Order: C-alpha cells, then sequence, then structure tokens
C-alpha cells in the first residue's frame, strides 16, 4: 500500500519474472500456452514427501500434454527451508524432480515476490481467512494465457488438481 | 520495469 504496487495491474502469470534455483533470470512468458501449477515448496514439512512425489506424478503424467510446475521454495513457514538454493535443488533431486525449481522467496509481506502478491489478489486465488500463504505447498492452477484459475491449500494433495487441469489443456 | 525484486525486475513493461 505505502509501497509501489504496479504488480496489481498485471494482467497474467506470464508476464512475470524471476530467478531460477541457479540464479538464472527466467521470463515466464515462457510459458504461454502451457497449463502451470505454481507452489511454495519446504524441505522439512510432515507433507514434504506428500507434496513432492505428486507433484513429480503430476508433471511425469502430463508434461507430454503442456503441463509444467514452477516450486519457489520458501523458509516463511515453521523456518522448514533453511538449506541454500544449491541443497534445495539436491533435495528436489533426490525425489527425481524434472519440473521448474525456482530460487527461494518470500511469497507473504511487503518483501514477497510480487508474482506471488499477484496470485493472492486474483479472483480465484482467494485463500479461507483472508489470501495470505497458509504455509508450504499452496498450489495455484493456471490456465494457458497465464490466469489463476483454481488456489488449493496445503492440505489438499497435489493429484487433487488432477480432476481440474484437464479442462485447461 | 513495474516491480523490482531483490537485485532483478520481476515485471517487465
Amino acid at each position: 500500500s505505502a509501497s509501489r504496487d504496479d504488480w496489481r495491474a498485471a494482467r497474467s502469470m506470464h508476464e512475470f519474472s524471476a530467478k531460477d534455483i541457479d540464479g538464472h533470470m527466467v521470463n515466464l512468458d515462457k510459458y504461454r500456452g502451457f497449463v502451470s501449477i505454481v507452489t511454495n515448496v519446504a524441505s522439512q514439512c510432515g507433507k514434504t514427501e506428500v507434496n513432492y512425489t505428486q507433484l513429480v506424478d503430476l508433471h511425469a503424467r502430463y508434461a507430454e500434454r503442456g503441463l509444467r510446475i514452477l516450486a519457489f521454495p520458501s523458509n516463511q513457514f515453521g523456518k522448514q527451508e533453511p538449506g541454500s538454493n544449491e541443497e534445495i535443488k539436491e533435495f528436489a533431486a533426490g525425489y527425481n524432480v524434472k519440473f521448474d525449481m525456482f530460487s527461494k522467496i518470500e511469497v507473504n509481506g511487503d518483501d514477497a515476490h510480487p508474482l506471488w502478491k499477484w496470485m493472492k489478489i486474483q479472483p480465484k486465488g482467494k485463500g479461507i481467512l483472508g489470501n495470505a500463504i497458509k504455509w508450504n505447498f499452496t498450489k495455484f492452477l493456471i490456465d494457458k494465457n497465464g490466469v489463476v484459475v483454481k488456489r488449493y491449500g496445503p492440505m489438499e494433495e497435489p493429484l487433487v488438481i488432477e480432476k481440474d487441469l484437464p479442462h485447461y489443456f | 520495469c513495474r516491480a523490482w525484486y531483490q537485485n532483478y525486475c520481476a515485471l517487465r513493461r
């Protein structure tokens, strides 16, 4: 509010950019034409295993249809992502991740990545008790035009997204 | 740039 918030006027996830887990700046317009799941991850949560395994399942099954997964580590929830980006990359490799890992970010507060600020105010990005990210492994499903079409909370295992994603290919 | 994050432009014109 006192901060610059021209991010509010973006019309698509595809307008944004973010550093990948190796520190390289990626323009998210590469996802034009691809159904995407954007999620915040952490390594030291009780549901880390179920989330990583099922995200890998989704990518393995649907990458050929155009499914992409953008995983943003964050240490904002119980300090459950204390590692460096290199350590997080290695952790993801242990789950045979082949989707897109990003550098660690904040997802809540004034210093959150602006993509996350933007997703949280979208009509289909609404949370329950306000729009803040509540814990690790929130998921946003994004259509081929970069519009948010659904939000899933931490406790919704990634395979629940499988019911919805085929409508957007 | 419409939104900076750390040392890069997170939302280009």
